[PDB]
Formats: C-alpha cells, sequence, structure tokens
RNA sequence: AACGUGUCGCGAUGGAUGACUUGGCUUCCUAUUUCGUUGAAGAACGCAGUAAAGUGCGAUAAGUGGUAUCAAUUGCAGAACAUUC
RNA sequence: GAUGUGGCCUGGAGGUUAGGACGAAGCUUAUGGCGUGAGCCUAAGAUGGACCGGCCUCUAGUGCAGAUCUUGGUUGGCGUAGCAAAGAUCUAACGGAGAUAUACUCAACAUGCAACGUUGGAUACUGGAGCGGGGAAGGAUUUCGUGCCAACGGCACUCGUA
RNA sequence: UGGAAAUGGGGUGCCCCCACCCGUCUUGAAACACGGACCAAGGAGUCAAACAGACGCGCAAGGGAGGAGAUAUGCCA
RNA sequence: AAGUUUGAAAAGCACUUUGGAAAGAGAGUGAAAUAGAACCUGAAGUCGUGACAAAGACAAUGGAAGUACCUCCAUUUCAAC
C-alpha cells in the first residue's frame, strides 16, 4: 500500500511523492497543507510570491510564539512566515507531478490537487555540550510528503 | 509469636550452600545407579580373567 | 552459582537522584552506570537460584508398590474398565485372552503381524498407528519430537522369543517376572489391554499367591482381604430382609393449586 | 507442590497476612535460641522446664556396647 | 541413533566435503536397479537424470556442477531468464531427481562392485 | 470563524508478540589420557592471483610429505592423476 | 487477619479425545453471546503463513499500576531559550544543476528568493612578547595530487585536517 | 420475504439529578504530608534439614530402612 | 550492544519518462513487493489525512435514568400465523 487515499478516476490521475526529505518538518506541514484545494498554476504562483516576500504562508498550527503579520489576514490569520527551504522543495515536487500528468496525456492547465499529507521520518541524532561537563541530544526532524491532483 | 515447640539446634552455620561467593561444602549421590552398574561390570570382567580360579 | 553476579557493582547511595538500586562501575561502554544484583534488574540475579541438591527422587512402602501392582492387575480383567481406559476391543473373544505358547516360535514380522490379525488386536493397533502425530509446545524442540497412544501388551513368560514383535509398531512387550505399574497403569488410570501367554497365566499363581497361600517368590506375601464380601450395595438395599424392616410410607398433603393461598385473617 | 500453597492465595493482597502497622522484618527478636533468660524467659518457664543449670556426675568414654541390656 | 536433535542437525550443516558427496545421492531407474542391483548412487557430473518434484517436473538433461556448498545440482536443460534477457541455471536437490544414465569410470564401476546386493 | 475536542477508515514512526534455534546450563560414562633448556604457556611481526577483520599457517608461510577416498573448489580469475601426481 | 471453592488464568510432563494449506499460533475490533466475577466462546480481517484445542492427573523461575524500581522506545514544554569576547567586508568577471526557472494578461518593478569557490581591484586587521619562520613533549599519515559532496565541519559550501 | 417489521445489545451528543486524586504511614487525608509524563518487556514467601499438630494411605506389638548385592539385564539413571 | 529470520529459487526490478542527484511515475519477476535488502510476523504509545458528531465560559474523567441520531451485531416473525 503506497497512498492513504485513492483517486475517483484514476486515469485523470497524477501522483507524487517523496521521502526523508530534510526539510523541519513542523515548517513543510504549514507549506504544503495551504495548497490542499488549489488549481495547480494558482499553487505554483503563490509559492513564487511568497519567495519575493509579497505573500506569507500562515502557520495555524505549529506557531507557538512566533510573529505576528499583516500578510497573514488573507488567511484570517496573525501570525505566518516565509520559509524558503521548504517552498523550494515543494516546487520541485509539484514539478514532478506535472511531468507525471503530461506522460499519461493530460493538460496540466486543468488539474486540482485533491490529496495532501505530511508525516514524520525517522529522526538523525547529533550532540551539544552545555555547562558542567554535560552532554545533551541535538536532532533532526525531516519528513515525508505525498500528493495527488485530477482533472476538472 | 513462638508457642510450645521443640529448641531447635540444626548446625548449619557454616559456609556449606555454594552460593556466588563459597564454593560449597556438600556431596550428593547422583551417580550411584552408574557406579553400581560399573561395579558389577568390574566384576564380571575380573572373573573372566582369573578364570577358573575362584 | 556465579550467573548475574560477575560486575563489581556498587550502590551510589542517597543525594543523586537515582534508586539506592547497585550500578555497574566504570565507563566507556553502554551498561556503565546500569542496575545489577537484583532479580529486577536487567543482566540481575534470579530470585532463589535454582540448586542441584531438591528432592528429586521418593521412597515408597513395598508393601503399597505391591498392593498397586496387584489393584492394576486385578483392573484389567474387567472388560468395562477396559474399554472405558480408551482400548478398542469389540472383536476380541475373551478377557482376559489368553493364547498358546507358540508364538514365542516366530522370526518373522509377517508372521507376527498374521497372529495379530487373527487374534483381533489389530484394531487397538490401528488405533495407536493412526494416532501418531508432532507434540504441541516447546517439547519438540527437546528430543521428544512424536507422540502416540498405548497399545496392547503382550505378557512373555521369559526372555526368549519377541524377535519377531520388537518392529511392531504400537505393540509393547513385558516378561511375567517383573511387571512395572507405569504400564500397567499409563498416566495413573487402571485397564491396560494385556494379552497373556499360558505359559505366564500358570506362573501368575505361584508369582502372587492367594488369599491363604503366601506367594513363593515374595517372600511373605498374601492377598489382601476385601473390605466387603459383597460389593452389590443396592441388591441389598432392595433384598426383601431390609424391605421387611424399612419404615412404612405413608400418605402426602396434596400439591398446592395454581391460585394464591390467602394470609389475612381479618 | 507450589500450587498448593499460600501464597497463590495470597496474590494481589499486598501485604501475604503480615499487617499494616507491624510489617514483616528481618529479625524481631534475635536469632535462634537468644534471650532465653531476658526476654524469652516467660516461654523457656513454661514450656521448658529444666533448660539451664547442671546435673550429676560425669562419665568420660561411654562404651554402650558393655551397656547392653534389654528386657522382655 | 542420534537421540539428539541438535547433535544430528549440527553434523547435517557442518559436514566436510566428502561427507555431502554421500549425503547428494539419487535414485536410479528401473533399468538401471536391475542391471546393477543396487538402488541408489551419489550423483557426479555428466549424469543424466529427470526431475520427478518441483516446477520442472519431467525435464530431462545432463548433470553440469554439483555445488555441494549450496546443496544444489545443476542441470542444463533446466534454466531461466533474468531481467536483462541472459539465462542462469536453476539448482535443484538430488533427492528429486532420478538418474537415467550413469557416467561409468574405472574407479565408478569398482563401486557398482561393492554395492551388489547379489 | 479559527484554534481546540471526540469516534470511525486509511497511512507513518516504533520494534513488542508468535513460530524457529549449528547457542547456553545441568547430569552421567569410556581411556596405552597430563607441557617445558630436544626451548613451553604467553606476547609480536608476516604469508592468498584478488584478502581489512577473523580462521589456518611460518620465508617450504590460507601450507610440503604419507595413507585412505574418488571428481571438484567456487564471488571472480586460473588450472584441468583420474589408471587416482 | 483466618479459612473454603467439580473457582478463573500461564509454561512444561503422564494419559485420553480431537483440529489444521478449503489455512495453526500470533495480532486488530461500535463482533455479539454467556458468567455476580476472575474469564470463556462465536463472527469479521479487503491480517498472517505452520502448528495446535478440550478433559483427568502430575509439576513450577505461574497472574503487576506505582518500589526517587530495571532496560528500550516515545512525548508536552517547542520551531521556544538561544547560536551576541577576539572591530569587516564591498565590487566585477569566470565556474557551477544551484537561473533571468510564470497558466492567462503583459514592457520592464509590483510572480525563483537566499547562498557558494577562484582571479583582478578596493577597504581593513595582526603590528616582530605576531592568526610570522623553525624544534622538544604529545599525536601518528593529519603531508601531496586527482576526484567527490551520503554522513561530519552546532549557519552554509561548488570548499575541507571529511 | 423486503434496501421489511420488531425486540435486545453496541456507539456518539444532550437534558434533570448525583459525584473532592490515586497508592501509603497515621487517632485523623481531599490536604499547603510523601511517591506519581506515556507505552512495551522484566520484577519479590523459594529450596534443604530437625520438630510438632490437623488430614489421606499401608501394616500393627510390631513398623521401616539405608548402604550393598543378585539376575531378568548384557531397552533400562 | 548486536539472531544478516527476503524468498522454494536472486528469478535482487531489463526498458520508457521527469530530475544535477537522491528519487518519483510507469513497466516487469515472483503464489505473494501489503516479501524491495540488515527485507518473516509487525502490538502498544505518539503523529498525519478523509468523513462525521457536535460543542460557550461549570478542568476533564465518572454514576443513574431517558431521549435524538446511527449501527459491516444478534435473535424472532411474516397468514384462519
Ligand atoms: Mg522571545
Ligand atoms: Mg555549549
Ligand atoms: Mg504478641
Ligand atoms: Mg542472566
Ligand atoms: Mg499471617
Ligand atoms: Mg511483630
Ligand atoms: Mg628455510
Ligand atoms: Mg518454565
Ligand atoms: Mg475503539
Ligand atoms: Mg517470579
Ligand atoms: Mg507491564
Ligand atoms: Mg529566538
Ligand atoms: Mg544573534
Ligand atoms: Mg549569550
Ligand atoms: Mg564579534
Ligand atoms: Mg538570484
Ligand atoms: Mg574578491
Ligand atoms: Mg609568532
Ligand atoms: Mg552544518
Ligand atoms: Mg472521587
Ligand atoms: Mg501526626
Ligand atoms: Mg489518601
Ligand atoms: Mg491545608
Ligand atoms: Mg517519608
Ligand atoms: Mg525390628
Ligand atoms: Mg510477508
Ligand atoms: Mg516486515
Ligand atoms: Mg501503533
Ligand atoms: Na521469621
Ligand atoms: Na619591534
Amino acid at each position: 500500500t503506497h497512498y492513504s487515499r485513492k483517486p475517483q478516476v484514476s486515469s485523470k490521475s497524477a501522483k507524487a511523492k517523496v521521502s526523508d526529505l530534510r526539510c523541519h518538518y513542523k515548517n513543510t506541514f504549514e507549506t504544503a497543507n495551504v495548497i490542499n484545494g488549489m488549481p495547480l498554476r494558482k499553487a505554483q504562483q503563490l509559492y513564487r510570491q511568497v519567495l519575493a516576500k509579497t505573500r506569507c504562508i500562515p502557520f495555524k498550527r505549529y506557531n507557538g510564539k512566533i510573529g505576528r503579520t499583516a500578510q497573514a489576514k488573507e488567511w484570517g490569520q496573525t501570525k505566518g512566515r516565509w520559509p524558503r527551504k521548504s517552498v523550494v522543495a515543494m516546487m520541485s515536487l509539484l514539478k514532478n507531478a506535472e511531468a507525471n500528468a503530461i506522460e499519461k496525456g493530460l493538460d496540466p492547465n486543468q488539474m486540482v490537487i485533491k490529496h495532501v499529507q505530511v508525516d514524520q521520518a525517522a529522526r538523525m541524532r547529533r550532540r551539544t555540550y552545555r555547562a558542567h561537563g554535560r552532554i545533551t541530544p541535538y536532532m533532526c526532524s525531516p519528513c515525508h510528503v505525498q500528493l495527488f491532483m485530477s482533472e476538472k | 509469636p513462638k508457642g510450645n515447640n521443640a529448641i531447635p539446634h540444626v548446625h548449619q552455620k557454616k559456609h556449606w550452600n555454594p552460593c556466588s561467593s563459597q564454593k560449597g561444602n556438600v556431596k550428593v549421590f547422583l551417580n550411584q545407579p552408574a557406579q553400581k552398574h560399573r561395579r558389577r561390570r568390574l566384576r564380571l570382567l575380573k572373573a573372566k580373567k582369573v578364570f577358573p580360579r575362584p | 552459582r556465579l550467573s548475574g553476579m560477575n560486575h563489581s557493582a556498587h550502590s551510589w547511595g542517597t543525594g543523586r537522584a537515582v534508586a539506592r538500586i547497585p550500578r555497574i562501575s566504570g565507563g566507556g561502554t553502554s551498561t556503565s552506570g546500569a542496575g545489577a544484583f537484583g532479580n529486577m534488574c536487567r543482566g540481575g540475579r534470579m530470585f532463589a537460584p535454582t540448586k542441584i541438591f531438591r528432592r528429586w527422587h521418593r521412597k515408597i512402602n513395598l508393601h503399597q508398590k505391591r498392593f498397586a501392582v496387584v489393584s492394576a492387575l486385578a483392573a484389567s480383567s474387567v472388560p468395562s474398565l477396559v474399554m472405558s481406559r480408551g482400548h478398542q476391543i469389540g472383536n476380541v473373544p475373551e478377557v482376559p485372552l489368553v493364547v498358546e505358547d507358540s508364538i514365542q516360535g516366530y522370526e518373522k514380522t509377517k508372521e507376527a503381524m498374521a497372529f495379530l490379525k487373527a487374534i483381533a488386536a489389530i484394531d487397538d493397533v490401528n488405533r495407536v498407528n493412526d494416532s501418531r502425530e508432532i507434540r504441541a509446545g516447546r517439547g519438540k524442540m527437546r528430543n521428544r519430537r512424536y507422540v502416540a497412544r498405548r497399545g496392547p501388551m503382550l505378557v512373555m513368560p521369559n526372555n526368549k522369543g519377541t524377535r519377531a514383535f520388537r518392529n511392531i509398531f504400537g505393540l509393547d512387550l513385558a516378561n511375567v517376572s517383573a511387571l512395572n505399574l507405569l504400564h500397567l497403569a499409563p498416566g495413573g488410570h487402571v485397564g491396560r489391554f494385556v494379552i497373556w501367554t499360558q505359559s505366564a497365566f500358570e506362573q501368575l499363581d505361584k508369582i502372587f499367591g492367594t488369599f491363604t497361600e503366601a506367594s513363593a517368590v515374595k517372600k511373605g506375601f498374601t492377598l489382601p482381604a476385601p473390605m466387603l464380601t459383597n460389593t452389590d450395595v443396592t441388591r441389598i438395599m432392595q433384598s426383601e430382609e431390609v424391605r421387611r424392616v424399612l419404615k412404612p410410607k405413608k400418605l402426602q398433603a396434596k400439591k398446592a393449586s395454581r391460585f394464591q393461598t390467602p394470609t389475612n385473617g381479618m | 507442590p507450589t500450587r498448593f500453597k499460600k501464597c497463590r492465595h495470597q496474590r494481589g493482597s499486598t501485604f501475604c497476612g503480615y499487617g499494616r502497622v507491624g510489617k514483616h522484618r528481618k529479625h524481631e527478636s534475635g536469632r535462634g535460641n537468644a534471650g532465653g533468660m531476658h526476654h524469652h524467659r516467660i516461654n523457656f518457664d513454661k514450656y521448658h522446664p529444666g533448660y539451664f543449670g547442671k546435673l550429676g556426675m560425669d562419665h568420660y568414654h561411654r562404651k554402650k556396647n558393655p551397656m547392653w541390656k534389654p528386657t522382655i | 541413533k542420534c537421540g539428539s536433535r541438535r547433535k544430528a542437525r549440527r553434523a547435517h550443516f557442518q559436514a566436510p566435503s566428502h561427507v555431502r558427496r554421500v549425503l547428494m545421492s539419487a535414485p536410479l531407474s528401473k533399468e538401471l536397479r536391475a542391471k546393477y542391483n543396487v538402488r541408489a548412487m551419489p550423483v557426479r557430473k555428466d549424469d543424466e537424470v529427470i526431475v520427478k518434484r518441483g516446477t520442472f517436473k519431467g525435464r530431462e538433461g545432463k548433470v553440469t556442477a554439483c555445488y555441494r556448498l549450496k546443496w544444489v545440482i545443476l542441470i542444463d536443460k533446466v534454466n531461466r531468464e533474468k531481467a536483462n534477457g541472459s539465462t542462469v541455471a536453476v539448482g535443484i536437490h538430488p533427492s528429486n531427481v532420478e538418474i537415467t544414465k550413469l557416467k561409468l569410470t574405472h574407479h565408478r564401476k569398482s563401486i557398482l562392485e561393492r554395492k551388489d546386493r547379489s
């Protein structure tokens, strides 16, 4: 078993995924979730504008004590950020899904994202040095991402 | 309580039990039937060797 | 005697926010500072380690052993008890089953099988053969791979013969001079199926004695006296002599009706 | 057999019949026959009269075979 | 015989090369049994066999290798294709095959004389 | 509204349980059974066509000689008395 | 605190009676039924792949919620505290996948950001008790060339004592 | 005779009423008394000897070994 | 500390295509890939996603008795019965 959900019509759908991405899971969770119901072209425009810092990514769940901004009002929030490392990773994933649709013989201008899921992957371990001769964990948290889109 | 019992003298205050710090001092008889068989076999073989002497 | 205690462990004492269990000394490994010397610690000593001077064997009174053997032999001659134990005896001509002594002259397993088919023990032999299977549980890894039922036991007067019977699966062989209770009552249940030869059947009386004559082999042994002369107590309870003295049967009150009886005097 | 002991019945009782107050400690009254004249005097005097003292003459090297003498 | 399953299995899987030769034997055909009065022989390179068990049942071929390290023999006609199209052999346990023609040498003929049942 | 709560289907992280066992522990037996200055036990350095560890071996170095057997060893090279070199 | 229970449950032994590739053990549950209860049984698996149930006796390393309990894993705090001594970098051209990366509209800005090595310029610091040039103790290939960027250099790398 | 009705179970929400946090020492705990982030696996009245009482079994003015031997016996501790 | 316990057999995924690569989407081997390499089974705890139930602030959990809605559960009945 691969994907937690199944497209309505398989012959008019494209899929993509990536494992052990080495981006912060909490940052990638917010970046991927905002495009869940959007058309493919509209999702790609949003990521370009986030890199230009004219629009932001809303942080809805993992947002404890982050800054407030005026660009979060269009999402009905007050807190948002511009995580560039997560954005460029999601840009590559959309290109792969677009390539799969063209190979099948579909129109990328008529595709709508219908499924986005981000999960925690296995962690990697480093160490840090504290006062009074203590050693304490210094961990990294990568993530898995999967998605598919369907033609309207 | 203690009640009415015999005054005990069980004599087990030396290091007789083998444990993690003591070798112990015990003797078991788990080889008794094997030794009985061995002795009978040796007697039969010796009789065959010294035949016909009693 | 050394298992679980081959460490130089010591307790750290109070003042450090840890339990007072002894801990492994040293450093540089994953086991440094770990608990030791305890039935609850990983790698520790078990509680009450087993010893080799446990009481493994038992003593039994000689008279009680002889009594048990006699009872098993007596039970083997009741056809209902044999069926209850579980042997298949439906075509057997007679219990106790006694056959001629010429079977000791056989030399071929084919002849032995022909004799078994003639005497009609082949049903029990087939039961034993069909019951063979692989044991359930851990025992199959400890040289106890297969299990099967117990079949008929053939009693011989001496050690001669038995050449043609040794390889038959499901048939036990016994010598009348040394009868074993573990084979006469397997699992503690009486009623083994026994096939006697004439010579052993004749030797039985001299071996075990009677109620009045002592045994020739077992010095000063006689069969135990029964506690009851007649064990059919139902016949006694229904005999005419008892019914003569039993109390008369009286007439009882009528059974209560379906309607509830009244309880209110006023 | 271990299956007939009181431990099997006491699984789950948390105290095994020794109480919450007194508890089950190591040696609450000394080891063996200690205190026979001090704090076990009543037990020794009422159940074992004649435990302490000396009596009679001594016989250093006793041989029982010359003393064998059964009766009927 | 060996009442210890642990000891019996250890001897089988740690057997030397010359012991594995005897353990990897195969039965002879009915025609060959009548001729030599021998029920079975160890398998040798350049023998003719026929497969009696498995998916390759009924196939015939010539023995090309007795591996003896993987407890298998290799037959020329028993093979399959890989992903890239090349052909590889498939190992069959000797107790599943039957010998139909023996490779005879002077030493081999002496062995058959020793095992004659007549 | 959003955050948050609850139940169900699916999916992650994690490595318990069951089955398996060339290991351990324990108990017995047999005998032409007990090392070294004729240099032992232990320590070091080396040896393969390809060879780090381990195993075996000592400049005759993953081994020479003899007896038995009877066609392999194998990851890949390489070699090729069967009368048994 | 004492005692009773043809009272429940677990690993093995002597008997007896059954089951299993038309699917054993194990595992999952808005699967019900039974019992005052410990528990037992059936159903389903769009789970699994080779063993195992009942009854009578025997036997024991035989039942867990907590011991500042042992070992392994996980977790809220939390994208939070922070990553602030030793003054500092700027520019163009080469190199590189690391860009000038767009569905419509459209001239360009308001829709691909940030970051890297080398060379040439510019600006600074060390200031001869030196982030100069050589040795002892200690270390033992860290030295040199070519290649490479999974992990490591608590940010980064096309660079490196990797 | 059905995508049926009915009666019991099971699940989630809601209404009225009721209802202090477990384990422990203590005369007295819910407590401003101690141990208590979550889960899995592990974790504590055992073995031997002397004595006594109750209960089961054999024999009885007698009861019973132990060590050892002998031959069935050379499969069988 | 640590069972290299995939599978009967490596038959250990040729080839197309998107990507710098890691990899993804197809195709194929195999009875099974939900057996894809330290790969049998794959629990608890914690997390993501979809559908649904609702819900002020009475910390949450809990008892007793109803009701609204649901029910891959059980049993009964369906004709002068
Ligand atoms: Mg702050
Ligand atoms: Mg620090
Ligand atoms: Mg008192
Ligand atoms: Mg241990
Ligand atoms: Mg008590
Ligand atoms: Mg007290
Ligand atoms: Mg030399
Ligand atoms: Mg056990
Ligand atoms: Mg549930
Ligand atoms: Mg225990
Ligand atoms: Mg537990
Ligand atoms: Mg900060
Ligand atoms: Mg700062
Ligand atoms: Mg600071
Ligand atoms: Mg500074
Ligand atoms: Mg740029
Ligand atoms: Mg420059
Ligand atoms: Mg200097
Ligand atoms: Mg870094
Ligand atoms: Mg309460
Ligand atoms: Mg007080
Ligand atoms: Mg309290
Ligand atoms: Mg108070
Ligand atoms: Mg205290
Ligand atoms: Mg006497
Ligand atoms: Mg599988
Ligand atoms: Mg698995
Ligand atoms: Mg889970
Ligand atoms: Na005591
Ligand atoms: Na100067």
